[PDB]
């Protein structure tokens, strides 16, 4: 709830300017951050075939979708960076999807390690 | 002064690179061992089911 | 069961720029060996023999099956690839050493020209001559210029 | 997601307040979940009281899953109810009617079930007449009136329907 | 019938937002379009406050005259090239009427193809790629050479742009430019000092380049504001004419389902 | 326009080299011009020899000029010559469909002539009394293979 609140609010700023694109060279930048950050979401939505996540590690990548980390990266390697990023999480932070999943909240705590965590995986993916 | 004292810090730290080398090196052998495992339990019991299952 | 535990962006901060690439190859099969390492358990699970001794009704089948199993034993393989990843390691060490001694070399011998700038003379006591010691810079040219004022009158 | 519900719990409350008359919702073709939950918040909002004699108002339902006949009467059910506040007691009754749209077509599924030959678009050949034989009834008389408030679904975004 | 009904429905809501994208486009170079005039204003005003100050009214005995007119090469603008040819014509008409010899020069391509049909002899250069990019000195001095470099020596002159005035009005404005004779000659001009006929023909030169550039960051903000405008009002349009085809959409639905309603019950009906 | 006779027949040619499977092409109501020119077109290609053994292909027409009941039964008679190969020799066959617009269009005709469902229907491919029952029996048996090419 607390991720999908803002990633719907801002996917519908996004669907009410999408209009806009082939010419967002020439619109107001604010907007244009808008329209980059919603591209951004739409292929954070994309998914493959008979793999269903579990619920924590979808919050934690839309997570690192939602809070602009994805807005320096250009879209044609969202996906990329949402697998390997993925892995890394399920990799060595498996402690904190079982507490993520035993509250089912992103405590400031587990908001500050979620903030750790991507930050480092973001300096170090290609 | 500190600039020679860092790169003490860091040639400090070259020795990282060998070892994760010697992970790579511990973590294939025993990949390809416990393949090999599998490979010859999973052909035994290819043969075993089909001889059970015919 | 012996793995080193590591740091990553430590490892990166030492690799040459030369073969960048390589060592992040290196990295990435490190990730996925671990991967395939957690891909499967420990030891496969040794198919039993009374569920085969009731139901297989082939004469000596199971029976010569679990026996040449049993006497079979699979062809663990020795790496021949870590004393020379050692040997390199030691000569690096060596080379790694050398190299920090002659820094520390270097780095007493800054330390002895700092102290000696910090014990000056007051100012207003030191000649010409004195300053142009603290500061060989300050000394004028005698050669390009062997005439008053010794210097470019521009700069004067 | 408007405060539909609220709106008529609050002029439940305020007819009952004011006016000092009840009220009678009429739940026609409506969603049984959607029934429970609207159930449950006039138990809440003191609309109903299911612990002493001074509960506001009257509930009828006719859900979704019952047969034609069933959603087409319960209009005419709840109305009835309301017809006895009016007359019998001289109030300023209101008649909540969700939802109207569930109402017409529960009168074309019965008319389509006799046989009777559909009329234009696709609505029984009495639709005017059935409307008419149920709002007819909610007037101003001299002794008390009925106020209806329907819920309008317009199909297909379309008022000329 | 439903299906051409969705199929212009579908067209004329294609142009729709097609003009809803036009016009924030529009707005968005009406940023820094209104910028960027503040200093040209600045600029432009400051070269003519001499005109001004020392009131040269140029000669009414002469005959040779050129006029130029700025526009862009875009279309859907509006009023604006419609204006400005509007205006080039009436000022032909009223200076060939006193005989006056005079020639046209064109600032875009719009301008150019609108009076080039009517007034073809009456013409010595034009100039296009005008519009697209926002002005700057550079094209104005191009535009100065160009006039100069030409063997066409205009004893008066007068360029008449869109005087940009706000969002939604702008004024269709007219400036002199004089020649050096003028400037000589002009008894006022005898309090000035160190003057020389070289040193105004220099100085002549410079400030028409500047009029030109004047000239043309206004005539860009106001064809950017008269753009966004337009494509507001296309906008509005064609949305009303979705409302009607909605209207008719759903009238044809119902007859469709009404008739095909019929031919179930009449094919069900003959046994 | 496009060449797709001689994809068809090539597709026949390479289903009858490579494995050992032949075809089966149906006619569906189609105009009786162009099934001449197929079966012509086949003749003088080699798919089809109407002086050897060898032929790679049974042909079944049924032409627009025929009752509906015809050009709505001449897909499942296709489809039963097509199901012997299969159920019979266990090869891969193919079969051709000329149009299953036309199939169920004849089969509209069909059943507005009886007069019991009406003609807002139309087929539905689900239906077992429809296209339903004939979609079904063209899939991988575990003794063979029917597969449908629909031009
Ligand atoms: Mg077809």
């Amino acid at each position: 709830k607390q991720v999908a609140g803002t990633m719907k609010l801002e996917l519908a700023q996004y669907r009410e300017v999408a209009a806009f694109a082939q010419f967002g060279s020439d619109l107001d930048a604010a907007t244009q951050q808008l329209l980059s950050r919603g591209v951004r979401l739409t292929e954070l939505l994309k998914q493959g075939q008979y793999s269903p996540m579990a619920i924590e590690e979808q919050v934690a990548v839309i997570y690192a979708g939602v809070r602009g980390y994805l807005d320096k990266l250009e879209p044609s390697k969202i996906t990329k960076f949402e697998n390997a990023f993925l892995s890394h999480v399920v990799s060595q932070h498996q402690a904190l999807l079982g507490t993520i999943r035993a509250d089912g909240k992103i405590s400031e705590q587990s908001d500050a390690k979620l903030k750790e965590i991507v930050t480092n995986f973001l300096a170090g993916f290609e | 002064i500190d600039t020679e004292k860092s790169q003490q810090a860091l040639v400090q730290k070259r020795h990282y690179l060998f070892d994760v080398q010697r992970n790579n090196i511990a973590m294939a052998l025993e990949v390809t061992y416990r393949e090999r495992l599998y490979r010859v339990y999973k052909e035994v019991k290819n043969r075993l089911d089909y001889h059970i299952s015919v | 069961l012996a793995l080193k535990t590591i740091d990553w962006v430590a490892f990166a901060e030492i690799i040459p720029q030369n073969q960048k690439a390589i060592a992040s190859s290196l990295k990435s099969w490190n990730e996925t060996l671990t991967s395939r390492l957690a891909a499967l358990p420990e030891n496969p699970p040794a198919i039993d023999w009374a569920y085969y001794k009731a139901n297989v009704a082939k004469a000596g089948l199971v029976d010569d099956f679990e026996k040449k199993f049993n006497a079979l034993k699979v062809p663990v393989p020795e790496d021949k690839y870590t004393a020379q990843v050692d040997a390199e390691e030691k000569e690096d060490v060596k080379s790694c050493a050398e190299w920090v001694s002659l820094s520390k070399a270097r780095i007493v011998e800054y330390e002895k020209e700092m102290e000696k700038m910090k014990n000056l003379i007051p100012f207003d006591q030191m000649t010409i001559e004195d300053l142009n010691e603290a500061f060989p810079e300050t000394k004028l040219d005698k050669k390009k210029y062997p005439y008053w004022p010794h210097q470019p009158i521009e700069n004067l | 997601g408007v405060g539909k519900t609220v709106l008529i719990m609050e002029l439940i409350n305020n007819v009952a307040k004011a006016h000092g008359g009840y009220s009678v919702f009429a739940g026609v073709g409506e969603r049984t979940r959607e029934g429970n939950d609207l159930y449950h918040e006039m138990i809440e909002s003191g609309v109903i009281n299911l612990k002493d004699a001074t509960s506001k108002v009257a509930l009828v339902y006719g859900q979704m899953n019952e047969p034609p006949g069933a959603r087409a009467r319960v209009a005419l059910t709840g109305l009835t109810v309301a017809e006895y506040f009016r007359d019998q007691e001289g109030q300023d009754v209101l008649l909540f009617i969700d939802n109207i749209f569930r109402f017409t077509q529960a009168g074309s599924e019965v008319s389509a079930l006799l046989g009777r030959i559909p009329s234009a678009v696709g609505y029984q050949p009495t639709l005017a007449t059935d409307m008419g034989t149920m709002q007819e009834r909610i007037t101003t008389t001299k002794k008390g009136s009925i106020t209806s408030v329907q819920a309008i679904y317009v199909p297909a975004d379309d008022l000329t329907d | 019938t439903l299906k051409d009904i969705t199929r212009r429905l579908k067209s004329i809501k294609n142009i729709q937002k097609i003009t809803k994208s036009m016009k924030m486009v529009a707005a968005a170079k009406y940023a820094r379009a209104e910028r960027e005039l503040k200093p040209a204003r600045i600029y432009g005003l400051g070269s003519l406050a001499l005109y001004e100050k020392a009131d040269i009214k140029g000669p009414e005995d002469k005959k040779k005259h050129l006029l130029i007119g700025v526009s862009s090469d875009r279309g859907l603008c509006g009023a604006i090239h419609s204006s400005i040819a509007k205006q080039m014509k009436s000022e032909v008409a009223t200076l060939t009427a006193a005989g006056k010899e005079v020639m046209l020069v064109g600032i875009g391509d719009k301008i150019r193809g609108i009076l080039y049909r009517t007034h073809s002899d009456q013409f010595l250069v034009a100039f296009k790629e005008v519009g697209r990019k926002p002005p700057t000195f550079g094209d104005a001095s191009v535009i100065a050479l160009e006039l100069l470099n030409s063997g066409y020596e205009f004893d008066e002159g007068s360029i008449i742009f869109n005087k940009f005035r706000s969002v939604i009005s702008y004024k269709t404005e007219e400036k002199p430019i004089f020649s050096l004779n003028t400037v000589a000659s002009a008894d006022s001009m005898s309090i000035y000092d160190d003057i020389d006929a070289d040193v105004l023909q220099n100085y002549q030169e410079y400030n028409l380049a500047n009029i030109i550039y004047y000239s043309l960051k206004e005539s860009t903000t106001s064809e950017q504001s008269a753009r966004m405008t337009a494509m507001d009002n296309a906008s509005k349009n064609a949305s009303e004419m979705i409302d009607k085809l909605t209207l008719t959409f759903n009238r044809t639905r119902q007859a469709v389902i009404t008739k095909e309603l019929i031919e179930i019950i009449s094919g069900a009906a003959a046994l």
